[PDB]
């Protein structure tokens, strides 16, 4: 916890040898995914070959590149985004994506997050007794009281992909028990053998 | 109670208390506002409310005549008279339920109306019906005092 490194140039130095040891290098997104979910996802990778560290200490692929003859500089626009890791692997490119991208860990949306895909809510009885039905109506979910229970009138899209989910919107959906997205290591890039693959 | 005089029995009734029995039969005494008691405001709101012209509604067996009057905002108007006078007819016209034979009253206003003789003709239970109209009015403390707690 104290001041002692918290290393600089030392952890970079371990990291240096790690791009060079493995053929295939991935630029990946934790941000969304819980850590029982990440930590489990990482368990899979770890048997096969392993993931290591950085900030901008990550962006220093250049030093690694400088040791060999491979990229600089030369890359398209260094794709790194908030919340990035590097996955160093034996595992060929195509398979790594199918493990990570296909098998994501369940999870519910969040308030103030941009929806990744279209959100819908179904029609049918919520099962909930009379109360503040109004809250549902505020979002643009039609509801009315039928049989002394709150029911949603119809299926409709509450939010589209690429629009943000409002704070009210999220909370009300969670009470419904409606979630739906796939969380995991969102692949943002690949290097293998002098070649750059985007998502 | 034991038999009493006409004047006497009525007087005791209004007190809300009977001495021999020693019971306060009514929780609160009845009082009427003096008209001194009322709040003093300059009333108009938007300058006065809506106004209706002369109206007539004739069934062909009964004819109602109405003299042009004005209504103002935040006021209350009583209607009195004997039945069969078209007290009911008049209110309906203002409700827009009835169309006048002559005269017209097309107001912009939103109206709520309660009918005179109430016979049920709504399927559903009592709570469901009142909740559709408005919930939240049901939450208010005023409504607890007057409706919910007394009857149950």
């Amino acid at each position: 916890m104290g001041g002692i490194r918290e290393k600089k140039a030392e952890y970079f130095a371990k990291l240096r040898e790690y791009l060079e040891e493995y053929k295939s290098l991935f630029v990946v997104g934790v941000d969304n995914v819980s850590s029982q979910q990440m930590h489990e996802v990482r368990k899979e990778l770890r048997g096969r070959a392993v993931v290591l560290m950085g900030k901008n200490t990550m962006v220093r692929r250049a030093i690694r590149g400088f040791l060999s003859d491979l990229p600089d500089f030369e890359k398209l626009l260094p794709f790194v985004k908030g919340n990035v890791g590097f996955v160093f692997t034996n595992e060929p490119l195509t398979e790594i994506k199918n493990v990570i991208v296909s098998n994501r860990v369940a999870a519910p949306a969040r308030a103030g997050a941009v929806a990744p895909e279209d959100i819908w809510v179904r029609a049918v009885n919520t099962g909930m007794e009379p109360g503040k039905t109004s809250f549902f109506q505020a979002l643009g979910v039609p509801t009315k009281i039928a049989r002394g229970t709150i029911e949603i009138v119809s299926d409709v899209k509450v939010v589209d992909a690429g629009n943000k989910v409002g704070q009210s919107e999220a909370s009300l959906l969670n009470l419904l028990n409606i979630s739906p997205f796939t969380f995991g290591l969102t692949v943002v890039q690949v290097y293998d053998n002098g070649q750059v693959f985007p998502s | 109670t034991l038999p009493a005089s006409v004047r006497e029995g009525i007087n005791i009734f209004l007190d809300g208390h009977i001495p021999a029995e020693n019971l306060r039969f009514r929780t609160e005494a009845l009082q009427f506002r003096i008209a001194d008691a009322t709040e003093d405001l300059q009333n108009d709101s938007a300058s006065r409310a809506f106004s209706y012209p002369s109206l007539k509604k004739t069934q062909g067996d009964f004819v109602l005549n109405v003299e042009e009057g004005e209504f103002s905002d935040s006021e209350i108007l009583v209607m009195m008279g004997e039945n069969g006078t078209g007290k009911t007819t008049l209110i309906k016209l203002l409700a827009g339920a009835l169309k006048p034979d002559e005269g017209q009253d097309i107001p912009k206003l939103n109206v709520s109306m309660k009918p005179q003789k109430i016979a049920p003709k709504f399927p559903g239970t009592v709570r469901q019906l009142f909740f559709k109209k408005i919930r939240g009015q049901f939450l208010n403390p005023q409504f607890q005092t007057d409706v919910v707690k007394p009857l149950r």
